[PDB]
């Protein structure tokens, strides 16, 4: 088990330079293999960016070479990525990946999304979608969170700290006319559980440092 | 720059059926082609190596074959599990390259939307705007139409939809339509209706509320 974990500011302004680090745990970046950066534009497909070898040797994809560098801290078990003079084309999800000689990628990080705009971060407001039924109905009721007026992507929504998983649908964010994002998260429950159990949405927007719990009740 | 071209680009497969996917390289990479699966919001998952070798911890379901310029991946028995998009990758020379992907959708039986309507909360309301949302839960196919009615006046250009990804267990879609109005505009009216038109629904459904 290796573990790749990328961090970096998720919003960087255009013409500025994007910096990302991959913390690697459970294996040594100087032990072997190659350490790669790959990005995926939203809606698009994977573009391979460059890499650094266990030796410290690096190489890159052209169409990026003249604006991109990659370095490492062996003392910290991390390699890094610098992409200068950034434009909207660079709005993507960035992945850490450890490549074998195959040369295939068995291990990847979760991906971190960087979006490139001059616009400011906006923490969201959270409103409840009251359950469709009472606890004496005896069928299924639906209740949700509505996360509204935030920038940038992404926001994360779980129910009851993550104990509640089944029947949960989180809709992709929809870019509003004000250029602010917005989504809803809904859950369907047996109606009888409305009088026996409390549903909380946990809404999480790192870029504004916002963590909100909303108790959804009638 | 070896360029890779996959086929098809989108594909609709009935459950428990075979999915074939093909790559066409621009020169002979022989052995050196891998296949990844990517469900949405997740990192890709290696499926096939070299280009017919199986990964450990990967269903016997999946398999690959091909050489030089043409390669084929096959899922022998489509499972809901397999609602992803498939990539091939070339390992013959740098730069490293992936195909455009192949979205595979699972064509399950028709399901009918479960419709729900939600008044805007009084916290949001007290803040000037009112959002009324209509949840169409668990349906197939993806296609459906949602008509807002306010006091029977047909609303246009003030709504917005979002549609979820294909469920990985029952393979159905959910939809959300959001009507946004001014708080002033909100109580100039009494009835609010989400009218739903869909294939699995013999006649259109309307869900509403008052006050």
């Amino acid at each position: 088990q290796v573990q790749l974990q990328e961090s970096g500011p998720g919003l960087v302004k255009p013409s500025d330079t994007l910096s990302l680090t991959c913390a690697v745990s459970g294996y040594s970046i100087t032990g072997g293999y190659s350490w790669h950066w790959i990005r995926q534009p939203p809606g698009k497909g994977l573009e391979w960016m460059g890499y650094i070898h266990y030796s410290g040797y690096t190489d890159f994809n052209p169409s990026l070479k003249t604006r991109i560098t990659i370095s490492r801290d062996t003392s910290k078990n991390q390699f890094s990525l610098k992409l200068s003079s950034v434009t909207a084309v660079d709005t993507a999800v960035y992945y850490c990946a450890r490549k074998d000689p195959s040369d295939a990628f068995p291990y990847w990080g979760q991906g971190t999304l960087v979006t490139v705009s001059s616009a400011s971060t906006k923490g969201p407001s959270v409103f409840p979608l009251a359950p469709s039924s009472k606890s004496t109905s005896g069928g299924t009721a639906a209740l949700g969170c509505l996360v509204k007026d935030y920038f940038p992507e992404p926001v994360t929504v779980s129910w009851n700290s993550g104990a509640l998983t089944s029947g949960v649908h989180t809709f992709p964010a929809v870019l509003q006319s004000s250029g602010l994002y917005s989504l809803s998260s809904v859950v369907t429950v047996p109606s009888s559980s409305l009088g026996t159990q409390t549903y909380i949405c946990n809404v999480n927007h790192k870029p504004s440092n916002t963590k909100v719990d909303k108790r959804v009740e009638p | 720059e070896i360029v890779l071209t996959q086929s098809p680009d989108f594909q609709s497969v009935t459950p428990k059926e075979k999915v074939t996917i093909t790559c066409r390289a621009s020169q002979s990479i022989s052995d050196h082609l891998h296949w990844y699966q990517q469900k949405p919001d997740q990192s890709p998952k290696l499926l096939i190596k070299y280009a017919s070798h199986a990964i450990s911890g990967v269903p016997s379901r999946f398999s690959g074959s091909g050489s030089g310029t043409d390669f084929t991946l096959t899922i022998n028995s489509l499972e809901a599990e397999d609602a992803a998009t498939y990539y091939c990758q070339q390992g013959h020379s740098f730069p490293l390259t992936f195909g455009g992907g192949t979205k595979v959708e699972i064509k399950r039986t028709v399901a009918a939307p479960s419709v729900f309507i939600f008044p805007p909360s009084d916290e949001q309301l007290k803040s000037g705007t009112a959002s009324v949302v209509c949840l169409l839960n668990n349906f197939y196919p993806r296609e459906a139409k949602v008509q807002w009615k306010v006091d029977n006046a047909l609303q246009s250009g003030n709504s917005q939809e979002s549609v979820t990804e294909q469920d990985s267990k029952d393979s159905t879609y959910s939809l959300s339509s959001t009507l946004t109005l001014s708080k002033a505009d909100y109580e100039k009216h009494k009835v609010y209706a989400c009218e739903v038109t869909h294939q699995g629904l013999s006649s259109p459904v309307t869900k509403s509320f008052n006050r």
